């Protein structure tokens, strides 16, 4: 049972990494957005 | 002259050529930011 608890621990953080990757790549272009004006 | 003070130099010649520039800026500008998207290498 440890075992396969472990399994789900190393799927996560993938998808987070992702998410605050793309978070970056919004507010980024939002701000050259707001910049260029 | 009526008809060809359309193109006439309305907002004066500063203005003209600057907005000129300030287009320039922002195409290149618009240019770098969607070339570095397309370029980021994000996977491993």
């Amino acid at each position: 049972n440890h075992e396969a608890a472990t399994c789900l621990e190393d799927v996560v953080y993938r998808g987070d990494m992702l998410l605050e990757k793309i978070q970056s790549a919004l507010a980024d272009i939002a701000q050259s957005q707001l910049k260029t004006r | 002259k009526l008809i060809s003070t359309m193109p006439g130099i309305h907002l004066s010649p500063e203005q003209q050529q600057q907005q000129l520039q300030s287009l320039r800026e922002q195409v290149r500008t618009k240019n770098e930011l969607l070339q570095k998207y397309k370029s980021l290498c994000m996977f491993e």
